[PDB]
């Protein structure tokens, strides 16, 4: 059984494509289309009150 | 038919004994046999 896992692991392995993903949240926030708000300005008004 | 007054018999029979005991032998018996073949092997992803 450990021989067909390794034989299947070797047949079926791929190198995947390496991606990288730069997701600011104040831009992310500001972008939604129904539910959208200001990160710095929700932020400090939160933490004034 | 030649016998004695008695009826005992004046010649001396015979029967030609039979021909000894049989010896039975076996052998081995080999058949043709066939090897595997081979099919197109596949690419790996790793070094020799």
């Amino acid at each position: 059984n450990l021989a067909e896992m390794e034989k299947v692991w070797l047949e079926r392995d791929e190198r995947a494509l390496e991606v990288t993903r730069t997701v600011s949240l104040a831009q992310f926030y500001q972008a939604l289309s129904s539910d959208n708000f200001n990160l710095t300005e929700k932020l400090t008004q939160f933490l004034r009150e | 038919h030649n016998l004695s007054i008695d009826g005992q018999p004046l010649s001396l029979a015979i029967y030609a004994e039979p021909t000894d005991p049989k010896a039975l032998l076996t052998s081995m018996v080999q058949a043709s046999q066939g090897g595997s073949a081979v099919l197109p092997g596949t690419l790996s992803l790793y070094r020799f």
